[PDB]
């Protein structure tokens, strides 16, 4: 089959294509010597949103580390985190927040406008020295003509109007805005919190750290390898045939030789000289062709050795922070808790030990706040792995009755206030302040006035 | 009245079996008596107490000499320390099948056997019905009663046990075979010998047919020259020769072709005659051996491979007394010493009733085997005396074992002495050791 | 004694165990992290955790009971038969070093680090929780009860181990799981103590790689837990009935009731000695050998046996385990009181004694009895060597002399004067000298028993010399009466020298003894 | 017809590792059967350098020589632990091997080898395939070696023994074949002084050859911090700290894309005060975050992975 042929050498290809953009990328990083506790740059200080959606301009300054947005339900509580993230850039489809861009924009004003600011001033700054201590991005999506975006600066120079200079800032700063996981919307976080099969967890714990898609194209090329190595072996004894054809117009030829008689070779001396020459561009266009598929099937098998070992890698520190994180969270509840994933089940176990068992029982023998809790410490565990400059939820307050509810919050507060590398802004409807652990610092309430 | 010991009738006895056993001037045992229950034997002492003194002595007089049991000759153990002669005396059931008898007639239903061992006298002499006899007689009268005291099941010993232990495929393949009439194998091999040299005939045939075959191509070749003598000359050089071995190997094709019918018609009829037989037979002892491993709960099949080479026909044992060790041949280093005995002891057991042996001895079996296997093992063997009609084991229990089940068919034999318990030959009551039935009337 | 045995401070004595320590912060840590790392079946980030930070901080990092448990079943896993599933678990091998040979180094480290309590090197807290893990994998290691031929418990409830969930490693089963069965550990002393000396490249390479190493590391644990017991477990003053039974339960007690068999000192003589040079006595019955893990004895295709060991380095090691298996024995059997015999195991000091005499006194060559009477640290094995030596001389003496001279020599080893006495008695005699008796035929057995008999003459004289050193070799004349019965005995074998029934020189311990403490041949060749 | 004839004269009618599988056969010093999947696997690899290492021992060894020195050695006159004088029992090793050089030669290394103790770079000797060379045990030949230390000698024959050793240990079938005590190593390394061992090592090896630095921390991770006083000492280092030599390495070995010798690098540099386990340092967080940014994890080298994981579990040690 030449198509497996076709595309064995079009993998081949990308694979070039890729190890030459991982050439061309370069170190990003001065290490500039400095002296920690202090936030990296790169957080979202403030968010003006004029004309979009529901409401009118609003300014809102979200915090260093940890935010909470107490915008009630059917108030545009979701507004934020779409407008957050069609700045930073994502795909419509992937945000599912509107039918299209067009109905984001207020009714009866022809455009929106979406500002954000990003701050430069703290280490880890993309360019401070052009951009200053802040970098301000504008999208603005009309009715009629193209979005357009301005990467202007604090004095309004506006330093680009093209997509490619986002998404490099985005890549600096580290914030996976491509990822869904990091941005999770309510019918994402209702799908992740619900699970309850064990395949259910390993598939999102897959899908969440990319390594689904990973595994996938490490599949995909592993088939393409199989067919290959399959047309390979069916071309290796096709050329073998075609080898002993052409020995045997080779003898032909001996016997043409010999003669330079017809009735006894039968075709004629000039037909078998010729056919014996097209043999022989046959054979070796043949044999160039069979040394470039042996030469391809080769370089896939080196690349899906090296390909399996670094995905083996990536999952196995993956796996790993995964599991640390985990464990530590169950330390808030006095649990001791572990997770354990099977490529043979192509499932995620959690064990647990309460205080009262002493043998860890399966989280599917456990009672409705302690798979909540564990659920909540898997979503928190997952975020862990992939470092994110900043991470959004929305509310989860339907998804934990009552006690499970305050103490899942408590661990959201424990486990995202102490890291300064993510910032994070969760959207719920709870008034925060009815619970007393709001005196911790590093948390930033913003209330919204108007219902 | 006066005390009657119970009568020693030999027609209520199974034929083959001993009633009563005089053991005369042995070490520790002066003048003994002894019992055996017509189901099963039961003897219980310390092993260098007379107790295997005294069944080495009982195996002695039925034709037995100490070099043929595969174990240690000494004479002068069976003797007393300074007594001249040393007598055991054995009664059996007589049944007029066995020739060579002296003084007892074919209707008469007792045949006793007396062997006396002197140090002064080096000779192997025994005594029918107190006359005395050459060994060669009472060796026959063994031989001709289906008792072996050579081969390995009729008696165990120790260097059995150990043989035993360590069994290969082969070994069993060669106790099966001499079991039933090994003259069959031998016909098969033969057959299979004959089967072989016929198929290198045949592949030599049809290596001549390919020949043919070429013979064909060239004889239009050959017809051309022909034609072309009436580009000429093309193999011309030989017409004749390649006629006449055509027209030879033709003639030669049907004679080889007459063949590997006949022959593998009487292969099939053989191997047709032969099957049934050895079927029913492996039938039977898997039938035997799982039901004798139920009481071990664990399946086992005495399972007979067989491959299209009649020689290389193999026996495979099933092992499921222990989950971790896989189905896998006998063998001593990977299983434990207890459940291979039992296993053993069960195959033997197996091959009981199809032998016509009267009894099976078995030395050093009932010493215990971690309490667990001896313990299946002994009710395995209370099961197997349950049944009518089956043969007496001497069993030695060097060990004694807490909680032993007794059978009421079996009586235990006790030989030990007691500081505070007189003299067995000036108490005439302690003469028997380990009998109760003796003290009651008849 | 050290204070390896005497350092109670940190610890918190439980039911299951009296040497339980809590874990601190940093401790647990430490620990989930290392459990969550063997999850991911990521030995080799494993083996670097432990590897990074050993020998480079005034801190030690503890290897949890657990992790002690997963590197003693990696060191099964030997290169020369698992060489495709170890590059498969570590296609890129960084270390360039066998998962097996990083998990016995340091296995081999760690025990050498716990033999010695530094507290200057090492805070006292982590050794104390080094020997806790350690004894914990030892109580996992206890052997089942003997066959001739309750799965995991975690005492630290700060975490999950992760052996709760698995029972293999690598396709091989855990060490302990396969030790605690009727046939395993005995099975495995036979097999390490026959291929040690086997010249088969597989059977070689499975003991000298993988057994050998693992049973010098169990049988110094058990040493260390042994000596644990005795100074904690028991109630120190005693009727001397209660601490027979406490000994009975003692951690070598349980160690050698695996190898019990029927008669314990001549099964413990022919399985110490099996494979060696010695003539097997009354045709003893085989002992079966089996492969622990699948195909030890079996060499895959792609590792290349590159390694050749001459046959005294083999000899030398076996010996040496040997020696250390019979001490081990020596050292539980003499905390028996006098007349009190231990009730569980059916051992007796004096059966022992005479079952090794009797395998030693068997030996044809030379060589292995010299390697078996020759150490390296004269203090490390001075409880059981000198009677060992005694008996091989006592039978050598029986066999050779029809006169059996009683000897007192191991009480006379406090007076040199009365073994110097001892020793010109029993050399009048001519019971160590060659005896006229054995024929011109049989010389040469006769020369091997007399170098045998003089080689354990000369352990006596050198435990002598390490018990009263060298102080009145000529001033006292009893020592120079000695020195010269020792030259008339060496003027009685060069009589049969200068008989001159065969070339060889028959073997004169005179140059030895001079060497020793003879002063130079006395005034033979002091100039 | 001429044509033909020509093309006649053209030859008519994989070979991926042939050569390398043919050479590596025939240089193989090794009487056996030598499987083909043995040579199929060393000769595939393209990913490790598992199979390429510095080998001291190029040749098969004496076996009579070293067993009756051996046998020699096992029983004598004095029988006890030998001294560092007294001639070290030279009455029977002088008659035997009178010099070190003739011992090595009879350990398996070559006269040329002997004569210049040094890792020739240019020749790739420290990257080569293992030659398969049978060796005596590792403990006899310490012995063997320690049997020539001669302490009350010339600077010369001291300095000769000491880079002996250090080529000796450095060995990969020595360093395989090594048991796991170094009670013979660790009584060499403390006969000589701790600087001068290290002054020694650097001067046979690279100092950019952090594989052999690793692999000398294996066996002597208590000479780490003086090993790096002799690579980044704060003297050679100008004004510059030891820590900022570090980051430059680190940075010139990140430019040049020796991923491998990174990793050496990073595993070597680890556990030492300079650079200490531990999440808060900035140091561990600047590696990662170089780590993070050159990954890609569609086409990558494996040591990238690798050193991603090595980092994320050093920085979770505390």
């Amino acid at each position: 089959i030449e198509q497996v042929d076709d595309e064995l050498l079009s993998l081949t290809a990308q694979q070039e294509n890729e190890e030459q953009q991982q050439q061309r990328k370069r170190r990003r990083h001065q290490f500039a010597p400095m002296t920690l506790e202090e936030s990296p740059s790169g957080y979202i200080k403030k968010v003006i949103l004029r004309n979009f959606m529901c409401h009118e301009h609003f300014e809102l300054e979200l915090g260093s580390r940890l935010n909470f947005i107490v915008g009630n339900n059917g108030s545009g509580k979701s507004a934020i985190l779409t407008a957050i993230t069609i700045g930073l850039g994502a795909k419509a489809s992937e945000t599912n927040r509107g039918s299209s861009l067009k109905d984001l924009i207020r009714e009866g004003c022809y455009s929106a406008k979406i500002i954000l600011h990003l701050d430069n001033s703290k280490y880890g700054a993309y360019q401070q020295g052009i951009f200053g201590n802040e970098i301000i991005v504008e999208r603005i999506i009309k009715r009629d003509g193209p979005a357009s975006f301005s990467l202007r600066s604090e004095n309004g120079k506006e330093i680009s109007n093209k997509k490619k200079d986002i998404q490099t800032v985005v890549d600096y700063f580290s914030v996976p805005v491509s990822n869904p996981m990091c941005f999770l919307s309510q019918d994402a976080a209702r799908s992740f919190l619900t699970a309850s099969t064990s395949q259910d967890k390993y598939s999102h714990f897959m899908k969440g750290t990319l390594l689904q898609e990973i595994t996938e194209n490490l599949l995909y090329a592993s088939a393409i390898h199989d067919s290959a190595q399959e047309n390979m072996a069916l071309h290796l004894e096709n050329l073998k045939s075609l080898k002993a054809e052409y020995e045997d117009a080779k003898k032909l030829l001996r016997e043409l030789n010999q003669t330079s008689a017809e009735k006894s070779l039968g075709l004629s001396q000039e037909e078998v000289i010729a056919l014996f020459e097209k043999c022989r561009n046959k054979y070796k266009e043949g044999q160039k062709k069979y040394m470039e598929i042996d030469e391809a099937l080769n370089r896939l098998h080196n690349s899906l050795k090296a390909r399996d070992q670094n995905y083996k890698n990536a999952e196995k520190g993956t796996c790993f922070d995964a599991d640390m994180d985990f464990r530590a969270s169950l330390k808030v509840r006095k649990f001791s808790g572990n997770l354990s994933f099977i490529k043979d089940t192509k499932s995620l176990e959690i064990y647990i030990l309460t205080t009262n068992d002493e043998k860890a029982r399966n989280v599917d023998t456990l009672s409705g706040g302690e798979k909540s809790f564990s659920q909540m410490a898997l979503l928190l565990a997952t975020w862990k792995p992939m470092r994110s400059r900043i991470i959004a939820l929305d509310e989860f307050d339907v998804f934990m009755d009552q006690v499970n509810r305050k103490i899942g919050t408590t661990l959201i507060v424990k486990k995202l206030k102490d890291i300064a590398r993510t910032q994070t802004i969760i959207i719920t409807p709870q008034d925060i302040g009815k619970i007393a652990d709001i005196d911790s610092s590093g948390v930033s309430i913003h209330r919204m006035r108007d219902p | 009245k006066r005390v009657k010991i119970a009568k020693p009738d030999l027609s209520s006895f199974q034929p083959g079996s001993i009633i009563k056993i005089r053991l005369q001037d042995f070490v520790t045992y002066t003048l003994t008596e002894f019992n055996l229950s017509p189901s099963l034997n039961m003897i219980i002492g310390p092993n260098g107490s007379g107790k295997s003194t005294f069944v080495c002595a009982v195996c002695l007089g039925l034709a037995g000499k100490p070099e043929y049991i595969g174990r240690s000759k000494k004479v002068e153990d069976f003797i007393k320390n300074g007594q001249d002669v040393s007598k055991i005396e054995i009664t059996l059931k007589n049944s007029p099948n066995v020739t060579d008898i002296e003084y007892i007639d074919a209707r008469d239903e007792t045949i006793k056997i007396t062997r006396i061992i002197t140090r002064s006298k080096r000779r192997s002499d025994y005594l029918i019905n107190d006359y005395q006899v050459s060994e060669s007689v009472v060796k026959t009268l063994v031989a001709q009663l289906n008792i072996q005291l050579d081969n390995l099941c009729q008696f165990l010993s120790q260097e059995r046990v150990e043989e035993f232990a360590r069994l290969k495929s082969v070994k069993l393949l060669v106790e099966t075979i001499r079991s039933i009439d090994a003259s069959l194998l031998d016909v098969l091999d033969e057959l299979r010998e004959l089967q072989g040299n016929e198929q290198s005939l045949q592949k030599d045939l049809d290596f001549k047919k390919a020949k043919i075959v070429h013979l064909r191509q060239e004889s239009d070749k050959l017809r051309k020259s022909v034609e072309s003598l009436r580009h000429d000359e093309s193999a011309v050089t030989i017409l004749d020769q390649v006629t006449a071995e055509l027209r030879e190997l033709e003639h030669t094709v049907p004679q080889q072709s007459k063949d590997l019918e006949t022959i593998k018609a009487k292969l099939k009829e053989d191997h047709a005659v032969l099957e049934p037989k050895l079927d029913d037979i492996v039938s039977k002892i898997s039938a035997r051996f799982a039901r004798l491993f139920n009481n071990v709960g664990s399946a086992g099949a005495v399972r007979l491979e067989k491959p299209k080479d009649y020689a290389e026909w193999k026996i495979e044992i099933m092992v499921k007394f222990r989950d971790n060790a896989p189905l896998k041949k006998l063998d001593s280093h990977t299983q434990s010493g207890g459940e291979r005995a039992v296993s053993t002891v069960l195959y033997m057991i197996a091959l009981q009733e199809f032998t016509s042996a009267p009894f099976r001895v078995v030395d050093e079996i009932n010493q215990g085997m971690d309490s667990r296997n001896e313990r299946i093992v002994h009710k395995a063997m209370v099961e197997n005396a349950c049944a009518e009609n089956t043969s007496q084991y001497f069993l030695i229990t060097p060990k004694l074992l807490t909680g032993l089940h007794y059978h009421e068919k079996m009586r235990i034999h006790c030989v030990m002495a007691g500081s505070w318990i007189p003299n067995p030959s000036e108490d005439p009551k302690m003469i028997h050791f380990g009998e109760t039935s003796n003290y009651s009337f008849d | 004694d050290g204070a390896l045995i005497n350092s109670v401070l940190y610890v918190s004595p439980r039911n299951g165990a009296h040497y339980f320590v809590e874990l601190t912060e940093k401790h647990l840590l430490a620990f989930e992290m290392l459990n969550s790392m063997c999850l991911l079946e990521n030995y080799d980030h494993v083996l670097l955790f432990l590897e990074c930070q050993f020998g480079k901080s005034h801190n030690l990092a503890v290897i949890p009971f657990d992790i002690i448990l997963v590197l003693f079943t990696l060191s099964t896993l030997s290169e020369y038969y698992k060489e495709p599933i170890l590059r498969a678990n570590d296609p890129y091998n960084t270390s360039r070093e066998t998962l097996s040979r990083r998990a016995l180094k340091l296995l081999q480290k760690y025990l050498a680090i716990l033999k010695e309590f530094d507290s200057e090197q090492y805070n006292l807290y982590d050794l104390e929780l080094l020997r806790c893990q350690f004894f914990l994998a030892i109580d996992t290691l206890t052997p089942k009860k003997q066959k001739w031929g309750k799965t995991f418990k975690n005492p630290y409830r700060s975490y999950i181990s992760c052996l709760e969930q698995r029972n293999t490693i690598l396709g091989n089963r855990l060490l302990n799981l396969k030790l605690n069965e009727p046939g395993e550990f005995i099975n495995m002393i036979l097999w390490t103590l026959s291929n040690s000396l086997q010249e088969s490249t597989p059977l070689f390479l499975s003991s000298h790689e993988i057994w050998m190493p693992l049973l010098e590391i169990l049988i110094d644990l058990f040493s260390c837990r042994q000596d644990y017991f005795i100074q904690h477990e028991v109630a120190q003053n005693v009727s001397k009935s209660l601490f027979v039974q406490r000994l009975s339960e003692s951690p070598l007690a349980v160690f050698f009731e695996s190898l019990n068999t029927r008669n314990f000192a001549n099964r413990f003589s022919e399985y110490v000695f099996l494979n060696c040079d010695y003539k097997l006595p009354s045709d003893n019955y085989a002992t079966p050998v089996h492969p622990v893990y699948n195909g030890e004895n079996t060499i895959v295709d792609t590792y290349i046996p590159t390694i050749k060991c001459s046959p005294l380095y083999k000899s030398q090691k076996s010996l040496a385990l040997r020696r250390k298996l019979i001490g081990s024995c020596f050292k539980l059997l003499l905390r028996v009181p006098d007349g009190h015999r231990l009730i569980t195991p059916r051992i007796v000091a004096d059966d022992v004694i005479q079952g090794i005499s009797r395998t030693l006194a068997s030996f044809n060559d030379i060589l292995q009895f010299k390697k078996f009477f020759m150490t390296e640290n004269l203090s490390q094995e001075s409880y059981f060597i000198p009677l060992l030596a005694e008996g091989t001389l006592s039978e050598i003496l029986k066999d050779t002399q029809e006169c059996v001279v009683i000897l007192t020599l191991v009480e006379n080893l406090s007076d040199g004067v009365s073994f110097c006495n001892e020793v010109i008695g029993l050399v009048k005699s001519k019971c160590f000298a060659f005896t006229e008796q054995c024929s011109q035929a049989s010389y040469e057995e006769a020369v091997l028993n007399i170098e045998k008999c003089d080689v354990c003459l000369l352990v006596l004289l050198r435990y002598l010399l390490h018990l009263i050193g060298t102080e009145a070799i000529l001033d006292a004349k009893e020592q120079l009466e000695m020195l010269h019965a020792i030259e008339k005995n060496d003027s009685g074998r060069r009589q049969w020298a200068k008989a001159l029934n065969l070339g060889n020189d028959p073997p004169l311990l005179y140059p030895i003894v001079s060497q020793m403490f003879g002063v130079h041949d006395k005034s033979v060749i002091i100039e | 017809q001429d044509l033909k004839k020509e093309i006649l004269d053209s030859p008519r009618s994989i070979t991926s590792n042939t050569v390398a599988k043919s050479e590596l056969q025939k240089s193989i010093k090794f009487s056996g059967s030598i499987p083909e999947i043995y040579l199929d696997v060393v000769t595939k690899e393209t990913i490790s350098d598992k199979y390429k290492d510095w080998h001291f021992i190029s040749k098969n060894c004496h076996y009579e020589q070293l067993m009756d020195l051996e046998m020699k050695d096992t029983a004598y006159s004095f029988l006890f632990g030998s001294s560092r004088s007294q001639g070290k029992v030279p009455e029977f090793v002088h008659l035997k091997c009178p010099s070190i050089t003739n011992l090595l030669v009879l350990f398996g290394v070559n006269q040329e080898k002997c004569n210049s103790l040094k890792i020739n770079y240019e020749k790739k000797e420290n990257s080569r395939y293992d030659n398969l060379c049978t060796i005596f045990p590792v403990n006899k030949m310490l012995k063997f070696l320690m049997y020539f230390y001669s302490d009350d000698d010339n600077d010369d024959v001291r300095e000769f023994f000491l880079k002996a050793f250090i080529c000796l240990i450095l060995d990969r079938k020595v360093f395989n074949a090594m048991e796991s005590d170094h009670r013979l190593c660790f009584k060499v390394l403390e006969l000589f002084n701790e600087a001068h061992f290290i002054n020694s090592y650097f001067e046979i090896v690279d100092k950019n050859d952090f594989f052999l630095h690793y692999r000398l921390l294996q066996i002597f991770p208590h000479l780490q911090s003086a090993l790096l006083r002799r690579r980044f000492s704060e003297k050679q280092g100008r004004t510059e700290t030891i820590q900022q030599n570090i980051i430059k390495e680190f940075n010139e070995f990140f430019d040049c894309k020796n991923y491998k010798n990174l990793l050496y690098f990073i595993l070597t540099m680890y556990g030492s005060k300079f650079i200490p386990f531990g999440p808060k340092c900035q140091v561990t967080e600047y590696f990662k975050d170089c780590i993070l940014d050159i990954s890609n994890e569609t086409t990558n080298d494996v040591e990238i992975s690798i050193l991603k994981g090595i980092l994320n579990l050093f920085s979770k040690i505390r």
